[PDB]
This record gives C-alpha cells, structure tokens and sequence, in this order.
C-alpha cells in the first residue's frame, strides 16, 4: 500500500461515513499572532477592493477626477469628519504595510520565536496607530 | 475536599443518530495526579468507562494523547490541571479532524503525508551500507537538534488554519519539519529532489506564517521556522 | 458468532508487534521477499520503545579500544549465570554490525571528536573481562535514543510492501495440532474480527510491566503475547525475574535514565554520603541494576528516606557542568522539571526503585524459535517465533544489563526474519486453518463485552497491581509470597464477576482494557507462583529466607572433588510456567541453562563465579 | 521538475519590496514615471495576493477555473483603468495630493 493510496482510502472512508468534524474556529484559543494574520488578509482584500474600485470607476464613470472632488466638497459641512475619512483610509494601508515588513523579515528567516512574535507584533500595532494619526493630518 | 469540573466532547458512533455533545464530570483533585490525562483516566475508571481516548506513555514521548485542552493543542499527560476551581476545563479532540469516537481522531491522512516525503536516509550508492558507520561531525549534528525530537503528536498541523482548509493537499508543519530534517542531514544525498517534491502551489506553499504550530508544540520545537528555512532553500538551490 | 463479521487474510508471515523488535522483524521479512503482515494495537511510533533513553550497547570501540568478547563476559556475568550463553554470544558479536546498520538507516546518534558514534559509560560494563575498569560502549542519541531508534526503524519500514494492521488488538494465536497458523485479531476501528493466517508467526509484543502498581512502562505494556502463549498451553520462562530499575521518579514513576549515573550522576541518602560506595567498592553507583536498586530499598528501611514521608532517595546531578547536562541529558532535564518540579542543574531528583523490564517471557532459541518442553527436552514449536521483551532467549537471565534490550530488539528481530528466510521460501503452502477455528477467542470477546458483574475492570486491575507490589517487590519472603499467591489466585476467580459498561463496537476501550486484564492476570499468576517456588537469591530475585546463590556446585571454592548436585536439587535452571486457563492453576517445570557458546574457539564459556560489583 | 512555484514565491516578495520602495519614492518624487510603475506594482501585487485567497478557499474543479479567470479580468480592467487615469487625468500621485489637502 502506497502513500497516495492511503489518502484516497482516507477520503472515501470518511466522506461516505457519518463521522463529524471536530470543531476548529469555534473552540480554538485566540492569540495576538493569529488575530494579526487575519487582519493582514482583511487589509489585503480591502486595499485591493480600493484599488480596483478606483481603477474601474476611471473607466465606467463620467467626468474627470477634479470634477468628482468638487462633488465631495459639495456634500461636506464637516471638519473632523474629513479626518475620519483620511484616518479610515490610511489605517488599513499602514497596518498592512508595517505587518508586510514583518512578513518580509520572516521570509528572511528572522524573528520566528514566540517571544519575538509578541514583540514584533506589538511594535507593528504601535507603528500603525502613529503613522495613521501622523498621515491623516497633512 | 476539592471538586474540579471537566467539560468533555462526546460522540458514540454506535448509537442510532447520536450527534456531538459535551458532558460534564467532577473530580476531587486530592485523589488525582496533577496532569489532565490523570483526570481522564480517573473519570474513565471510576465515573464513566464509555469515555474513549488514546494514551500510552503518560510521559510525553509517544504522542498518543494529543488533544485540545482549553482551546490549545497539547498532550494530556503533560499539561497539569488548572487548580482554579471556578474555571471548567474544556476538553476537545484535535481540530478539523474526523472523529472516530469521543476524543479519538482519524490521523490516517496525517500518517500518509508523513510517508510521502520518504522519512529515511537515502544514499546515491547504497551498496556499501550496513558495514561502515557514516561520519558526521559535531556541528553537522547540531543542525538536527530541535528537529529530530518531533513526536508526531499532530498538535501543530492540527492547529494550522491552512491545514484545516486544505488538509488534503497541504502537508502541514509536522510533516514539513521532517522533510527539512532530512534536507539538512549531512548524510542524505537526495537534498535537491527532496526540495523538488514541494514544487507545486499546495505541498509547502499553503503556509502563510500564522505561527500557531510553533506556539502550540508540546515539545518546544519550532516547525514554522523550519518551514521558513525550507522556503529559502526552495528559492536558492540551483539546477 | 454470526453477530461478528469474520474476515480471513492470507500471508507468508505475521509479526505481532510494531515495537523495535516488531518492526525490525517485520520489514526484515519483507526485505527478504516475504509477504508480511504486521499486527499492532498502537501506531508503530507509539510503541513503548520510544520511551527508551539510555542507549544501545555495541562494542564499536569509539571512545577507548573495545572487544565484543568483553561485552559478552559482562552480559553473562550480569545475567548471574541464568543467561543462555549461546544467545549472548550471538548477540554481543552482532552488536556492532546491528548498530552500524541503524546509523546507516539514519539514526541521529550523538557524535564524538572523530565524528563517530558517541558511546557512554553505563551500569554493569567493563574492559578486559572485568579487569580493565569502566567500559564506554553505550551508543546513544543524547537522552532520547529509543525514540530515535523507533522512528528511523518505522521510517525505514516504509520502503517495503509490508501490510500493517494498525490499531488491531491480537486476541489469541491460531493454534492447530501443536503448530502455529497465525493470529485472530480484533480491529479496534470497527469491532470486526480478523483471522490473519500465515506459515510463520513472530510474537514481539514486549513486556508486562503493568502487573504492578508502580512502573516505568507504558499503560500498554500488558503482556498480551505472553498471555496468548499461555492460553495455547505453551510454557513461559523466568517470569518471576522482574527488573527494578534503580532510578524511577518519585511522583508518576517515570524513568530517569541510568545514563545520568554513567555521565557522573550520584545516588544520595538523607546523610549526604554517596551510599553506593558502601555497597559496591569498585563499581559504586554504576553496578548491576539488581545490586543498586536493592541497596536503595535497603537504605529506606534503615530510616534513611528523603521525602516528608522518608520513602525515596536523591539522584544528584547539579555537580556536572551545565553544558554537559544540556548535550547529554536534555530529556530527563525536561521530565524532572515537568513531573517533580526539579531544576536538575540546581537540585537532585527524587528517585525510587520501580518495575521496569521483564527478563522473563516466551522461551526461545538463539534463532528466535519458540520452545515447548517435552519429556525434559527442548522442542521447536513449528511456525512460531518470538523476539524483544516479550521473548526470553534468556540473553539477560536473572538480571538484564543496562542498554542491552534495545540491542536485544534489533539483533533478534533480525534473527527471526533470517531463521524464516533460511528455513522456508516465500509463496510456500500457507496451512489452512479449520472453518471455525479461533472460536473460543471470539466467545471470550462477547462475554467480556456484556459483562454484568459486581467488580468493575479498573477496580480488579488495582487489586492486582497493589497485591503484586507488596508481595513480589525488590525483597520477597516465603510467607508474604504465599499470601500473594492465593490472593492473585482469588482475583482470578474474580474475573467471572467483572462489570463492563461500553456495549459498542467502535473503539471500545472499556472492552480492550478488560482483555488486557485477562492478559495481565495470567502474567501475574505465573510471576508470583514461580517466585515463591524459587528458593534462592539470584539476580533481581532476592529471597531473604534463602539468600544463597544455589548452583550445581559451590562456586566459591575450587571445582575439583565436589559432589555435583542433581538437577532437582539446585536452582541454576529456567522456570517454565503453565496455567490451566480454567481453574487458574499454575503448574511449573524446569529446563537447564545453556553454557556452551556458539564456538568455544572464538568465545570461551564463562563458568559461574563469585558475583559482586 | 521545473521550479515554477518557487519562482512565483520569489517574484511575489520581489514586487513586495518594489512596492515598499515605491511609496516613499512616490512621495519624495511625484511624477509621470512614478505613476505608471505604481500602477503596475500595485495591481500585480494585488492580483498575486487575491491569487492566494482564491487558492486557499475556492474548493472545486470548474470553480477554481472561473475564480482565476474572473480575477484575471478584474486585474486587467484595474491596470487599464489606472493607466487611463495616468494618461488622461492627473495620475495617482497628484490625485492623492489633491484628495489629501481637502
Ligand atoms: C520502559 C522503558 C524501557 C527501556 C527504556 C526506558 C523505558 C521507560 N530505555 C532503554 C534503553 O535506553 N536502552 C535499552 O536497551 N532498553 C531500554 N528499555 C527497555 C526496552 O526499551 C524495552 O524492553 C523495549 O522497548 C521492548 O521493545 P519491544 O520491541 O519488545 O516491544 P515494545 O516496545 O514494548 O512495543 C510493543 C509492541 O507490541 C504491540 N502489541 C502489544 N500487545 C499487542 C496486542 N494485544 N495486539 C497487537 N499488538 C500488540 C504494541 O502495539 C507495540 O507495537
Ligand atoms: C490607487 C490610489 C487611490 C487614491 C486613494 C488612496 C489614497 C491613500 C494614500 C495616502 C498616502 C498619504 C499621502 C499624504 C500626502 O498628502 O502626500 C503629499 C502630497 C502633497 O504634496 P507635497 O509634495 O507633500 O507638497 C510639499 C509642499 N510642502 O504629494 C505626494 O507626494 C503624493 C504622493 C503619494 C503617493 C502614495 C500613493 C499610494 C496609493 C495607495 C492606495 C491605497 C488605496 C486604499
Ligand atoms: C508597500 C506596502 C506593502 C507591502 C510591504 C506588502 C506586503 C505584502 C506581503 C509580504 C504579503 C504576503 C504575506 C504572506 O506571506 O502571507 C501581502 C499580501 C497581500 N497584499 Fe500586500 N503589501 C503592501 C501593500 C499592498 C497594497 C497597496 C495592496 C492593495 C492591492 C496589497 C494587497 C495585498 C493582498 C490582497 C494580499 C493577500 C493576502 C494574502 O497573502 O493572503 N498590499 N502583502
Ligand atoms: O490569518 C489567517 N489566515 C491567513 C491567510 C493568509 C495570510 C495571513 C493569514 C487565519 C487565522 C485564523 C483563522 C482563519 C484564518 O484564515
Ligand atoms: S513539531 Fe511539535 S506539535 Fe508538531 S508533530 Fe512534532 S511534537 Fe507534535
Ligand atoms: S500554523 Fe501554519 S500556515 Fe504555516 S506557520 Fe505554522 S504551518
Ligand atoms: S500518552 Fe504518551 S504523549 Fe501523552
């Protein structure tokens, strides 16, 4: 019996059976390293949606960009609400960027101990807030 | 007198249309060993002999008792019970596995994946084997520390979300660390083709460095770091 | 019985056991072209041999210069002259070849200055036939040598088309007219029953450490092969010989390796004195396992215990350099912290003599063939082999030498395959078993599945384990042994009264542990009765009414004009044990030890002598 | 064997560092040339990113097919859209600049 055959017999057995899956997300303990990886996917997906919506609307929608800015100027009567737009835009970008560096450092083989994950993770978190508040006011 | 509560995942395949449920047991800790397995054995022996689980060494080297205690994958024989009585220990089978019965998961696929990397020494000329001990220097040997110790308890792989969603085609940290174990063993002559085996999008490349594996290994090993070290060899080996 | 699906399997050879011995025999058979099935109740890596720690003895001569004949001498001297010298010759000569074989397989042995296999000083061993001091021949993978031995063996076994029956609990031997035809097994995964038939069967199921209340062995060391042999009406051997390892942890009774002492670790009493200097002047705390552990048990009696209840003794390590402890013993460094809350680098480990190894087992050739006893003569059981701790080629005799069992495994696992490969051919006629054979095993299974009695499985196991612990301990006397005997016998009648709860098919552990209990009891009965009959002190078996080592001659003085004692007037012989499965009666016999080696010219017979370290 | 997955992985990290370099470079030097390279680096990295998400979650035969083609469409449309924006409008750099001093 080969390794490839053992896998086919594993799947043919268990799918055609009434065996339940043991719970996974429902039961598993949340850790900072873990929560931060999901965020990197989330921020990734969100930032792609941003770029794609911005690009497609440069093809599907009429009028120039400055024309569309005059449309944002019209709606608004709010001062700090513009900052909230800027903070909400820049927040996911900064997060993904910093944590991206952390990912690239990992790919080099460095910083892969559990204590280091907590440290590097916290430094990323603190760096996001600062550069997000930092950029929002420009 | 000192009662501690345990919430255990139960399922009996022999009962007509039984579905998975939790069951509570209560144990005086003054008549019990310090480890979780001690409790499991005690409730098995004294309260409910319908409780089914894998165990052998009670020492943390066989890897039989791997399960999910309080949201983390470890060895029951090695995790001591939280003496805090107000809390209730939640015992679960290893995540995203098919449950044969109670806390006993079907590890058949896991074992097969181990088989598919050829976990043994390979030489280009094996006609001289069994007569001369192969030479390996102290330093060449240190490279195997933190890799050979692996118990195959399956705690790590079974905690990797990539291994949940893609357990069929993704090998997982346990098996991956072992391929690395043989890659850097100086006595092995098949390093390049061992790396060439991982040349697809699923076998190695479903790792996205979630690092739950290293965080959960009952033996203190670092499978994710070994994975990272593979990814590097994969990009740098020529021909 | 029509309520059970019976699946028939056809093989050239069956190996029962996927331990070290099991595997080596298993794939050794397939490597020689045999269509082999390996039947195991655990996944092969889970087998006890992972627990192994100390190492694997071979006279490689990597530290100082060595000779396998010196290793020979040490083993027979260790065996207290109950060791069969023909088997000991074969083993100690093969030792290097077998170990090299493993290193070539991939075993990650610790390394030396030269880059060769690192060898360790260990309890019982010497150079120049006792004269030349301490020997360094324990090959090791740091602290975890058994773990690695088992993994590389399992790893290797994947290269051949051996048919593994993983998590299958073998019930009985398929016996027909004095010949073995295979095994009947319960598939744990779905409750089905499998008759696996073969021309040859290899019983390699390891020891029965779980007959006692405190032991280093696993929950699965339940002597399942021994019980199979007993129920076949075949004899067992030297079952009273139970090794108490000197250094088991005080708490859960986990093994702390003899390697600690071999590296320079010391045994201490409540006074601070290295007490093993008072019991053995020459070898000190590196003496025989029976000598050391009995010295410990004695120090406790005098009032020199160590705990708040004064019942144990300290293993001191904190005097060895920290870097040595890290490279040599990281695995006990872990479990001392985990189980006793002890930093080895600062404090000593609480240690205690606890049950460890079974030198007794299934009687065997140096070729690994199971022997029955007919008319005071040895006879080979056709198609039946046994190796490892389950067996008794008596390579160990009355006391096993440290780091010799992992050797035993690899050497005799190999031997079993060779004895088969060289006697018959693959594809030979596999003998057809009777239509309804192995019936009584199934009927036993069914009655144990619905057992509606008064005493529950766990409670009877405890009664047995505690009773063996107090009646067949390190020291044993006539009175206490006799009370132990009729006590174990009473608990055998109690098997009728056992209560079982789980009435399912899939993974009925409640049921299997009850099969395990029947198995353990048969091992217990034979151990305790054989023990009370033996009226001498030899090896691990020490009597306090008969402390004399009783041989054919008085071997203290010259051999000349001595009256040689008749066979049934001395105790330098193997204890053969039978139990009538029904009444639970133990009737015993004896066969001689083997003194002649395989070749006198290459390895001279070592006659009995004054035995102390 | 042909080392396709390892090259792909390397390529991913190479454009990651490229994109990391380009954000400071775009701020310090906002120009026509930086606009296009920011469009290429941006859409590519995002395409390969969504690639992985599809690979992980899209269980199926003809579904793995569609999702991959569907992404390829959306990506191509995205990169064109950006290039159009660079050519016939103020381009990414200046466009952000205006948005921010709002
Ligand atoms: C207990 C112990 C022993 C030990 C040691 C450390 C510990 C904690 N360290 C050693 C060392 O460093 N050097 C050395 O030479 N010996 C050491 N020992 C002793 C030695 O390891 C043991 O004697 C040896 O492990 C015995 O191995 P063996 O191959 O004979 O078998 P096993 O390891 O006990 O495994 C048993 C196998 O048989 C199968 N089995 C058992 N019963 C059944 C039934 N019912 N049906 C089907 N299969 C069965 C098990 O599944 C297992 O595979
Ligand atoms: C796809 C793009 C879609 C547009 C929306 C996304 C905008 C998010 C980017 C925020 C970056 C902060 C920029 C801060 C700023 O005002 O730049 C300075 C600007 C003022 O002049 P100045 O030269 O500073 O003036 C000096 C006079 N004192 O001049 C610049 O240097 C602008 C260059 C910035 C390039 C960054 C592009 C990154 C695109 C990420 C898209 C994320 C989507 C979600
Ligand atoms: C210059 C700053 C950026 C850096 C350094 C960076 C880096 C990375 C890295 C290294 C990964 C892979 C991480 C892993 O191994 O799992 C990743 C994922 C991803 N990135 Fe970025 N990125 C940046 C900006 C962006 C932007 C602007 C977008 C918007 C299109 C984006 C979209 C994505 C997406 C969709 C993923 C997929 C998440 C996944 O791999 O599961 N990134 N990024
Ligand atoms: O971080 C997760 N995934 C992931 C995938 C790719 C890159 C980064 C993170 C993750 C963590 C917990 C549960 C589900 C998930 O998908
Ligand atoms: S790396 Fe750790 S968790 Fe994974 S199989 Fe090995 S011991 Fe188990
Ligand atoms: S938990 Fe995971 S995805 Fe990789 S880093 Fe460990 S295997
Ligand atoms: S039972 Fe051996 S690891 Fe827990």
């Amino acid at each position: 019996t080969t390794a490839k055959e053992e896998m086919e017999r594993f799947w043919n057995k268990n799918l055609g059976s009434n065996r339940p899956l043991s719970p996974h997300i429902t039961i598993y303990r949340w850790s900072l390293p873990m929560a931060m990886s999901i965020c990197h996917r989330g921020t990734g997906i969100a930032l792609s949606a941003g770029v794609s919506l911005f690009g497609l609307s440069a093809l599907l929608l009429p009028g120039n960009f400055e024309s569309h800015l005059e449309l944002v100027k019209s709606l608004c009567l709010g001062p700090t609400l513009i900052y909230t737009a800027k903070f909400g835009i820049v927040f996911p970008l900064m997060y993904h960027t910093w944590n991206g560096i952390r990912h690239l450092i990992w790919d080099l083989g460095k910083g892969l101990t559990i204590p280091q994950l907590t440290q590097s993770g916290v430094v990323v978190l603190i760096l996001t807030v600062l550069s997000s508040v930092g950029l929002a006011a420009m | 007198p000192r009662i501690k509560k345990f919430a255990i995942y139960r399922w009996d395949p022999d009962k007509t249309g039984d579905k998975p449920h939790m069951q509570t047991y209560e144990i005086d800790l003054n008549n019990c060993g310090p480890m979780v397995l001690d409790a499991l054995i005690k409730i098995k022996n004294e309260i409910d002999s319908t409780l089914t689980f894998r165990r052998s060494c009670r020492e943390g080297i066989c890897g039989s008792c791997a399960m999910n205690i309080n949201g983390g994958n470890t060895l029951a024989c090695t995790r001591r019970i939280d003496t805090n009585l107000d809390k209730v220990s939640k015992i679960y089978p290893l995540p995203h596995m098919y449950v044969i019965k109670d806390l006993v998961p079907d590890l058949s696929n896991f074992y097969a994946q181990y088989k598919s990397i050829e976990p043994y020494l390979k030489k280009k000329d094996e006609s001289q084997e069994g007569k001369q001990q192969y030479l390996q220097s102290i330093e060449e040997r240190e490279k195997l520390d933190g890799l050979y110790e692996c118990i195959l308890c399956a705690c790590c792989s079974t905690s990797c979300p990539s291994y949940w969603w893609n357990g069929d085609k993704y090998l997982g940290p346990a098996v991956l660390m072992q391929a690395y174990r043989w890659m850097i063993d100086s006595r092995d002559d098949f390093t390049e083709e061992r790396l060439a085996k991982l040349q697809d999008p699923f076998s190695l490349y479903r790792c996205h460095t979630i690092m739950n594996c290293t965080g959960t290994c009952p033996k203190g090993l670092n499978p994710g770091k070994a994975i990272a070290e593979i990814k590097k060899m994969m990009a740098t080996y020529k021909e | 019985s029509t309520q059970y699906p019976v699946v028939d399997h056809e093989f050239d050879a069956v190996v029962v056991g996927a331990g070290g011995a099991g595997l080596r025999a298993a794939f050794g058979l397939s490597e020689a072209g045999f269509n082999t099935a390996c039947v195991t109740k655990l996944f092969p890596t889970r087998s006890h041999t992972v627990a192994a720690q100390g190492g694997i003895n071979a006279a490689l001569g990597n530290m100082e210069e060595d000779n396998w004949r010196w290793h020979f001498y040490d083993t027979v001297k260790g065996s207290d002259w109950l060791g069969d010298q023909d088997a000991i010759h074969y083993m100690t000569e093969q030792a290097p070849a077998s170990v090299v074989e493993l290193e070539n397989y991939g075993m990650p042995f610790s390394r030396t200055e030269d880059g060769k296999i690192y060898q360790r000083a260990f309890g019982g061993q010497s150079l120049k036939f006792g004269k030349g001091g301490q020997a360094h021949r324990c090959c090791c993978v740091a602290d975890r040598t058994g773990h690695s031995l088992l993994h590389t063996l399992y790893g290797r076994s994947l290269r051949y088309d051996t048919s593994y029956f993983v998590e299958y609990f073998a019930l009985d031997l398929l016996m027909e007219n004095g010949e073995c035809r295979g095994v009947i097994a319960l598939c744990i995964e779905d409750g089905s029953i499998h008759r696996i038939r073969a021309r040859n069967t290899v019983v390699a199921t390891g020891g029965y450490g779980r007959t006692y209340f405190s032991c280093t062995s696993a929950h699965t060391s339940t002597g399942d092969g021994t019980a199979m042999v007993t129920r076949a009406g075949l004899p067992c051997q030297d079952l009273e010989f139970v090794q108490f390892h000197p250094t088991g942890i005080y708490g859960a009774g986990c093994l702390i390796t003899e390697g600690c002492r071999g590296e320079g670790g010391i045994l201490i009493n409540s006074q601070g004195e290295r007490f093993m200097e008072r019991y053995a002047p020459v070898a000190k705390d590196l003496a025989s396992r029976d000598v050391v552990s009995r010295s410990m048990t004695l120090e406790i009696r005098e009032g020199r215990g160590c705990g708040p209840e004064k019942d144990h003794v300290y293993l001191q390590l904190h005097h060895l350099p920290p870097e040595q402890l890290a490279v040599r013993l990281p695995g006990i460094s872990e479990t001392a912290m985990i189980f006793a809350g002890v930093d080895v680098t600062k404090e000593p480990i609480p240690v205690l003599p606890t049950v460890h190894y079974n030198m007794g087992g299934i009687p065997t050739n140096y070729k690994g063939q199971v022997l029955r006893h007919v008319n005071g003569q040895d006879q080979v059981v056709p198609g039946l082999y046994a190796c490892g701790e389950a067996a008794c080629a008596s390579v160990h005799g009355a006391n096993r030498l440290g780091a010799n069992s992992l050797l035993d495994l690899v050497v005799f696992g190999r031997a079993c395959a060779l004895s088969i490969a060289e006697s018959c051919r693959p594809g030979d006629k596999v003998p057809s078993i009777k239509p309804n054979a192995g019936e009584e095993s199934v009927m036993n299974l069914d009655k144990l599945r619905f057992a509606n009695g008064t005493i529950r499985t766990s409670e009877l196991r405890l009664s047995m384990q505690k009773s063996m612990q107090s009646h067949a301990a390190v020291f044993r006397v006539g009175s206490v042994l006799q009370e132990g005997c009729e006590k174990i016998l009473r608990l055998y009648g109690d098997l009728q009264h056992l209560k079982t709860f789980d009435r399912g098919m899939v993974w009925n552990t409640d049921l299997v542990e009850t099969l395990e209990l029947q198995n353990l009891m048969l091992c217990a009965l034979q151990t305790i009765y054989g023990a009370e009959a033996r009226k001498e002190s030899r090896g691990a078996h020490a009597r306090e009414d008969f402390k004399e080592r009783v041989d054919e001659y008085d071997y203290s003085k010259p051999i000349q004009g001595q009256q040689k004692k008749p066979f049934q007037e001395h105790w330098r012989k193997h204890t053969l044990s039978y139990v009538d499965v029904k009444t639970g009666k133990v009737s015993l016999e004896y066969r001689p030890v083997i003194d002649k080696t395989l070749n006198e010219a290459d390895c001279a017979t070592v006659p009995p002598a004054i035995r102390s370290y | 064997s042909s080392k396709a997955a390892s090259l792909h992985w390397t390529g991913e990290r190479v454009v990651s560092v490229l994109l990391l370099g380009l954000l400071p470079a775009a701020y310090l030097n906002p120009c026509s040339a930086m606009d296009y390279s920011l469009a290429a680096a941006l859409t590519l990295h995002g395409h390969w990113g969504i690639g992985q998400v599809v690979t992980d979650y899209v269980r199926g035969d003809a579904l793995q097919k569609a999702a991959k083609a569907g992404l390829l469409a959306l990506s191509a449309f995205t990169f064109a859209g950006l290039c159009y924006f660079n050519y016939h409008d103020v381009g990414i750099c200046k466009a952000v600049a205006m948005l921010w001093k709002l």
